[PDB]
RNA sequence: GGGAGAAGGCACGCUGAUAUGUAGGUGAGGUCCCUCGCGGAUGGAGCUGAAAUCAGUCGAAGAUACCAGCUGGCUGCAACUGUUUAUUAAAAACACAGCACUGUGCAAACACGAAAGUGGACGUAUACGGUGUGACGCCUGCCCGGUGCCGGAAGGUUAAU
RNA sequence: UUAGCUAGUAGGUGGGGUAACGGCUCACCUAGGCGACGAUCCCUAGCUGGUCUGAGAGGAUGACCAGCCACACUGGAACU
RNA sequence: GGCGUAAAGCGCACGCAGGCGGUUUGUUAAGUCAGAUGUGAAAUCCCCGGGCUCAACCUGGGAACUGCAUCUGAUACUGGCAAGCUUGAGUCUCGUAGAGGGGGGUAGAAUUCCAGGUGUAGCGGUGAAAUGCGUAGAGAUCUGGAGGAAUACCGGUGGCGAAGGCGGCCCCCUGGACGAAGACUGACGCUCAGGUGCGAAAGCGUGGGGAGCAAACAGGAUUAGAUACCCUGGUAGUCCACGCCGUAAACGAUGUCGACUUGGAGGUUGUGCCCUUGAGGCGUGGCUUCCGGAGCUAACGCGUUAAGUCGACCGCCUGGGGA
RNA sequence: GAGGGCGCUUACCACUUUGUGAUUCAUGACUGGGGUGAAGUCGUAACAAGGUAACCGUAGGGGAACCUGCGGUUGGAUCA
């Protein structure tokens, strides 16, 4: 069924960008709030917004540049069938520095560049290229 | 099943005698229909298209009763004794 | 299911200990009830009594005598248990459960009897007679020219009258 | 194209034995333990640090060198 | 890495173990991460260096020795544990649609057989003929039976079922789906190795039936021959009840579940509203066939029912033969 | 006298012996099929509507390709 809510979120972002949507929507959660917060920080979405009292809908407003999409590629890393926990020297560096990789560390959720500047690994949720 | 029989079932197993959705109620409705339908599958033996519906009812009763056994052990033991299932 | 007791091998006497006769069986007392007697419970005396283990010892040989499987391999024929040539032949012959064909609608067919009758049967086509084959598995292929048998009565020949 | 295996076998208590725990070895009892996370069975093999290759993950392999194990014609047994 | 067509999705479903698991809080801190400690023998490999005139070689220091264990932390994810939610999954209320299944009745049309009437010399057959049926009176024809099987028109890429499949009408038993407003339980979920159940036709066993049709078989032709097509017959079988077999180009050559992504054309089955103001119009569901966009693809083509973008679990392939 | 030694004896155990399986290799008249071969013989089943559309399953038959029955598939051709 809904065996991966994070891949539901990422697949919704990828589909909406490749099909030229503007305001995509998904059911909310705490990890989805944290990942969308990372994306709004680094600049792969315009702004996110979680609306709803008991069960909310998280809304993502996608960015564009000269018509083309902003997120070139986006994928899972640590899928639930096979999880990928990485130490600090064996951290990734996606797109030779250009893209970002979202890592959940002990200090919340943060981009892998901040994870290297804080000196700890974690779990790699996605490779926003 | 008939409306008087299901009203009897929810009255004899119900939480507030209205809810009709509790786990004891669903197992009671399933077991009532299974022990009613064994008589159908004793006289008609080649009735496979309803034998599959009986197997669905059996598996669903077993899923609910295993969830009851995980949830409350005392309620599961008293319910299987009150109905008359074997295990 | 069988093969199979397959084959093949080990122990086997007497004495002592466990146990001065064991486990088990039988149950006298005695005690209590007792719907009171050929009644019922603990109660186990006495009586009987395997079987096993350890030790010792004897003999050349311990199931010591009498009684008491020769075993295995390949194959023919017949499925088997049965039956027969009393008195030279016990089988590969006969039967057999099973298979099929055929007859028979009951006052059955069929047999024994000139005939009555009776068996069939005090049974009624899932029954009965007759024929061939002889469990079970795989199967039963072609021919209706011959001789039978069954269906035809249009025609040829055809008896008594 | 090996699914069953195991009678000192899994455990207990007592005795004995060993430098030392332990079925190591016996008496008695319990009837267990191992098994689809591959027991049992068959075939091959000394293992490792390494070496060769590979961008790397790996693949092959164990010469010299070094550590450990086993054996000393074959099969045993004990002594000092 | 791959599965529509190149080799590859079990025939289809149920389901134990196993794998994965929505969302909120609190705790624990097992997995995860981070520091330290012990350790990873030396040799080798590598980085700086020294020597043999150079190199090979010898050698000093260093990290590495991707590990293991211990202590100490952190709490985002995953796990355990405890409490909650309601969207996932399910239950009730009321209908709709349906060749869904099982059992028993019954109806007519037609074919064949029989029996009887008429009436006379042909019928049947193909490319053309013949075997066959006919002067014992057929074929045609009217009446009365008997029998078995399949259900014309409806009928439509229509419906239902998980797959095979299911087709006149009626009753009895019965499963499933879907829709509406409510209510309720509150993760009860998904997939599933082994395991089980269903599984067309042909085939087998036992016992019935046996009209048509018809492998085998016979006869007639065509042919060079024709063990075939075509013709005349015709037994298994088809059929009914019990079983057994477990296979198909079991096909959408497309495993199940779930999410997201431009449209059009119809069909089907509900349902809300609006004045059904006449056989309307505005929406929401489910199911279903055709065209097609970006995307994809080796191309063909698939295209909101994906072969698009993804996730969970399972099955399977590693050149053609041999097989 | 204790205690010792030799000797006898019992326990354990190797070589050896019998019986009987399990596996594996070699060999074996003859045979089931498979593959390769020089202008061999008999056909002509498939590819076009391959001249009877092929094919799948199953059964029967037949010198052999294959034929026919029953069910299924389009991966079959013609549409004025
Ligand atoms: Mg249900
Ligand atoms: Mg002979
Ligand atoms: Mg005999
Ligand atoms: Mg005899
Ligand atoms: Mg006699
Ligand atoms: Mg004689
Ligand atoms: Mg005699
Ligand atoms: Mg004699
Ligand atoms: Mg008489
Ligand atoms: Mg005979
Ligand atoms: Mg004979
Ligand atoms: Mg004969
Ligand atoms: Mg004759
Ligand atoms: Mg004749
Ligand atoms: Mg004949
Ligand atoms: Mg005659
Ligand atoms: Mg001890
Ligand atoms: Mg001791
Ligand atoms: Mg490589
Ligand atoms: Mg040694
Ligand atoms: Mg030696
Ligand atoms: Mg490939
Ligand atoms: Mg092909
Ligand atoms: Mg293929
Ligand atoms: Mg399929
Ligand atoms: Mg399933
Ligand atoms: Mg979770
Ligand atoms: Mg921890
Ligand atoms: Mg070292
Ligand atoms: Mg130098
Ligand atoms: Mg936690
Ligand atoms: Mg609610
Ligand atoms: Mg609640
Ligand atoms: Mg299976
Ligand atoms: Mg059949
Ligand atoms: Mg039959
Ligand atoms: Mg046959
Ligand atoms: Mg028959
Ligand atoms: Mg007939
Ligand atoms: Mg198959
Ligand atoms: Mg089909
Ligand atoms: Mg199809
Ligand atoms: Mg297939
Ligand atoms: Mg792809
Ligand atoms: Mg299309
Ligand atoms: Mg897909
Ligand atoms: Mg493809
Ligand atoms: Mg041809
Ligand atoms: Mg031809
Ligand atoms: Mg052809
Ligand atoms: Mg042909
Ligand atoms: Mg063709
Ligand atoms: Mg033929």
């Amino acid at each position: 069924s809904m065996q991966d809510p994070i891949a539901d979120m990422l697949t919704r972002i990828r589909n909406g960008q490749a099909a030229n949507k503007a305001a995509v929507t998904m059911p909310s959660s705490k990890l989805k709030v944290a990942i969308a917060n990372v994306l709004k920080e680094e600049g792969f979405i315009e702004d996110f917004k979680v609306e709803g009292d008991t069960k909310p809908e998280l809304e993502l407003t996608l960015k564009y540049f000269q018509g083309k999409a902003v997120v070139e590629s986006i994928q899972r890393v640590s899928r639930p069938g096979l999880r990928i926990y990485k130490r600090k020297d064996e951290l990734p560096k996606v797109m030779a520095g250009l893209g970002i990789a979202v890592v959940s560390t002990s200090k919340g959720v943060m981009t892998d560049r901040a994870a290297r500047q804080a000196g700890l690994g974690g779990e790699i949720i996605c490779y926003v290229a | 099943l008939s409306t008087e029989a299901t009203a009897k079932i929810v009255s004899e197993f119900g939480r507030d005698a209205n809810d009709t959705g509790s786990t004891e109620v669903q197992v009671a409705l399933l077991t009532a229909q299974i022990n009613h339908l064994q008589g159908h599958f004793a006289e008609h033996k080649k009735d496979h298209h309803s034998r599959r519906g009986l197997l669905r009812m059996v598996s669903q009763r077993r899923k609910l009763l295993d969830y009851l056994k995980r949830k409350d052990v005392a309620r599961y033991t008293q319910l299987i004794e009150r109905l008359g299932l074997r295990r």
